RNA sequence: UUAUAGUUUUUUUA
RNA sequence: UUUUAAGAACUAGAUACUAACAC
RNA sequence: ACGAAUCUCUUUGCCUUUUGGCUUAGAUCAAGUGUAGUAUCUGUUCUUUUCA
RNA sequence: GUAUGUAUUUAUUUU
């Protein structure tokens, strides 16, 4: 059936990210240079990250032992390896297969990928390197937060404090309302589409590295006998498959906000806000949208409404979905706990 | 030495046998008698049966779109 | 006439077999062609 | 530890695949030493398996190539199948196509090992039977020439 | 003609099934069309 | 071309042993009742002790010549073809059945 | 290492 | 009527399979 | 001349010792140690015949 | 560490 997006949508999306960035005035990443000031540190980190998988183990299987070898040398010969990698990214486009085995919850299931050790070691270096250079250059604005500074329950907390202590929501004097959305993105990665990627990454990262990614996805997938090329969606077990993921969702976000309201949340790049901040109350009140927070999948939003605007919406909706039934309260859903 | 069977045991080979006399359980008399019948909102980027088959089905693809997840 | 079984998995007597008894049509959809070249157009506009 | 491929072990492989079939690899790395499942099957599917296409270009394959690989920024195994050509080779002959732009001992002992292994198909039970039966026949022969030598004494001892 | 032809066609049966597990599109190069129908029929049945 | 029905074949063999029988009789010219029992339902036929023995001997020699065609066929057939891999005898046998295929 | 030891999924820290 | 093994002596051990036998 | 028969060989037909199940591919697939029984891998040196 | 399997003829069967 061919590509789904249609070229129309494609162009619109790309342009979006563009005027964001130029407007955001962001400098793209260079490939890790041969002379790098920080470099072996970063590699310290990534390798400890692999090490930690095996910290606990006692029985080590074959691929494992292969690993610990590859590690131990990597400790020994940092300039060796760094050269080996920067080579690998500059060049190699084709990769060993990959292995899914699903692991059980006794209720649901989840895919567990396994990459292959060299590919891993490179990756982990590059994962680490991305996050560091990005957050160094303040790629992501506040409101994308499964982030550093806040462990999850604390995130809940400051999210409440956000809700409340912003100005005025509790004055019901007139009809005044405020409404939260709780959402998923459904499939999110599994529609991530390469040809789109390799461009959107031509934005923010050198054409090579990005190439290393887009060409880093497609693999055979061997589950035992069953095997198939992976032509389309996204394998998350790739060490860096976090980052781009966040990236892609940002694109979603600059839609749901649309430019301006985002420019509220970020403020200037010179003065990116903390989580919950603005300049005047009006900055909140220049728009109905007050909080927007997107955590992995789930999107969480807060609208502040007065009967004017809100009844102009229900003017739209109602106009197109009249229900003399008055049954629109049937399928509607809220909590079974409370 | 695993062989797929090609056959089944004729009742006759049984039939010639003499009886046993063991009494099993489920044969104890029961049901002993029968029965008979008689403004702002413009900001964002967008200006305004049963299919006999399985792994292409609608349900099944929902299901596996939940659980294996 | 029924062919004879050569089965990738079991080989229950050990018999050996010439490989090929053990062992695409379409192209892409031009939706691609349009996709990458449209991405391309907006691209070069933007960089300009 | 870092290895490369002798046509010795390569041949032992293609013999092994030519018996056990593809998807039993964990056996194919038994005969083959020095090597693993994923290693074996990696080189097999990516290189050795004859059903692959090894040949030159053509302008079908070429204009085809720059077509597809220009449309899809890098996805090689997809484009590979699109060419019905092996992965890294399409990659390679591609890069060349833009490079016109410019400005015997213990291996003989392992072969003794596998070459000896293939030739016994049964499993422990059947061999065990071969023995047991022959032992029965020795019993017969013995008991016979027992009776024969007893007939040469004329005393006739009946068989059980 | 039965015995050998039969059993061996069953070997085609199994081979067909454990194809359909592994997703093997299972085209045996040539083979009588109706029999191949039977195989498809049953393997649907066992499939569900 | 081709396969012969098990009918017409049995007829043809009937012809072959016709003409062979004819070389028996005629060649025997070249080199040169039914009783029933009223007592019991048994019937009694009288035949020459001749031509019964020609019969049996003919049969035996047929079994011979066929047996030997099959045997010499063993020898030649198993010595000739040298191509495909063979683990044991039955690989040669069966594998040559897969050659019989196409 | 003992009074055993094929099925009883064999093996991880705060 | 069948048949014909190159023959003899000297040599070390490497890779081996396994062992209700020794932490 | 050709009719008939025996043997020999080639071709075709018929396949003759010619793959006999299922379940999660049934699951799993390497890191040890001394000695000992038994299998077998190579070198060197010498000599090419018959009768009671 | 074991199931499992095998043989255990002594007391003379007529020439």
């Amino acid at each position: 059936n061919g590509p789904e997006i249609t070229p129309e949508e494609a162009t619109t999306i790309f342009s979006v990210m563009v005027e964001w960035l130029e407007s955001r005035s962001f400098s793209p990443i260079p490939f890790p240079p041969l002379t790098y000031k920080n470099d072996t540190k970063i590699l310290v980190l990534a390798l400890e990250d692999l090490k930690d998988v095996y910290a606990s183990k006692v029985r080590l299987n074959a691929s494992e032992r292969e690993e610990l070898a590859l590690i131990e040398e990597a400790y020994d010969n940092p300039h060796d390896t760094l050269n080996r990698i920067k080579k690998y990214l500059l060049t190699q486009r084709v990769f060993k297969p990959v292995d899914i085995t699903m692991m059980e919850n006794y209720q649901n299931i989840s895919p567990v990928y396994s990459v292959d050790p060299l590919e891993k070691i490179t990756d982990a270096y590059l994962d680490q390197y991305l996050w560091y250079e990005a957050d160094q250059r303040k790629l992501f604005p506040n409101w994308i937060k499964p982030s550093d500074s806040e462990i999850p329950p604390l995130l809940v907390y400051k999210w409440t404090q956000g809700i409340n202590n912003l100005s005025e929501i509790w004055d019901v004097s007139r009809g005044q309302s405020a409404v939260l959305l709780e959402t998923t993105l459904g499939e999110m990665a599994e529609k991530i589409d390469f040809t789109l990627l390799n461009r959107l990454l031509r934005l923010i990262v050198d054409p090579n590295i990005a190439d290393y990614i887009t060409a880093k996805n497609n693999v055979v997938i061997n589950f035992k006998d069953m095997s198939h090329v992976n032509k389309y969606g996204l394998i998350r077990g790739l060490k860096f498959a976090s980052f781009i993921f966040q990236y892609y969702g940002l694109v979603i976000d600059l839609l749901l906000l649309g430019q301006e309201r985002a420019t509220d949340l970020a403020g200037p790049a010179n003065n990116p806000n903390e989580f919950m901040q603005f300049k005047s109350k009006e900055v909140e009140k220049a728009h109905p949208i007050r909080l927007y927070t997107r955590y992995l999948d789930r999107i969480y939003m807060l609208f502040h409404f007065e009967e004017d605007e809100g009844e102009e919406l229900t003017d739209e909706y109602l106009a197109e979905n009249p229900d003399p039934n008055f049954e629109n309260s049937i399928g509607y859903n809220n909590r079974k706990c409370w | 030495s695993h062989r797929p069977q090609l056959e089944a045991r004729s009742g006759a080979k049984a039939a010639a046998y003499t009886p046993t006399g063991i009494e099993h359980a489920r044969l104890l008399p029961g049901h002993t008698t029968l029965k008979y019948r008689k403004s702002w909102r413009k900001g964002t980027a967008f200006g305004r049966g049963y299919i006999n088959d399985m792994t292409k089905s609608e349900y099944h693809q929902e299901f596996l779109h939940k659980h294996v997840r | 006439k029924i062919p004879a079984a050569v089965s990738n998995w079991k080989n229950p007597n050990g018999y050996t077999v010439a490989l090929e008894r053990r062992v695409e049509n379409n192209t892409i959809n031009d939706g691609f062609m349009k996709l990458s070249e449209a991405l391309e157009n907006a691209d070069k506009k933007a960089r300009q | 530890k870092g290895g490369v491929w002798t046509n010795v072990e390569d041949q032992i492989l293609k013999a092994a695949v030519q018996k056990y079939g593809t998807h039993q690899w964990s056996k194919v790395a038994s005969l083959l030493q020095k090597k693993t499942a994923r290693q074996s099957e990696l080189r097999w599917n990516e290189y050795l398996n004859p059903k692959l296409n090894f040949t030159e270009f053509s302008k079908e394959e070429d204009a085809q190539l720059l077509d597809l690989a220009r449309e899809l920024p890098n996805q090689w195994r997809t484009i590979a199948d699109m060419m019905a050509r092996p992965a890294q080779v399409c990659v390679e002959r591609y890069n060349r196509l833009l490079e016109s732009e410019d400005s015997e001992d213990e291996e003989k002992e392992m072969l003794a090992e596998a070459r000896a292994r293939l030739l016994n198909t049964q499993g422990k039970k059947a061999t065990r039977k071969i023995r047991e039966r022959m032992l029965e026949e020795s019993k017969r022969i013995a008991e016979l020439q027992k009776r024969r030598e007893l007939k040469q004494a004329g005393i006739n001892v009946a068989i059980k | 003609i039965r015995q050998k032809k039969a059993r061996t066609i069953l070997q085609h049966l199994s081979e067909a099934w454990r194809c359909w597990k592994a997703n093997i599109p299972w085209d045996v190069p040539g083979m009588p069309a109706p029999i191949k129908k039977i195989i498809e029929r049953y393997i649907k049945s066992k499939a569900d | 071309r081709g396969g012969i029905s098990y009918d017409q074949l049995a007829k043809l063999s009937y012809e072959k042993t016709l003409r062979n029988l004819a070389t028996q009789t005629q060649n025997s010219s070249k080199q040169d009742k039914v009783q029933k029992d009223t007592k019991t339902g048994k019937i009694t036929i009288a035949d020459d002790d001749k031509l019964v023995n020609k019969l049996a001997v003919s049969l035996q020699s047929e079994s011979k010549k066929r047996y030997e065609a099959r045997k010499r066929q063993m020898q030649n057939a198993k010595t000739l073809y040298g191509v495909e891999s063979f683990i044991n005898d039955k690989n040669k046998q069966f594998n040559e059945k897969l050659s019989r295929e196409s």
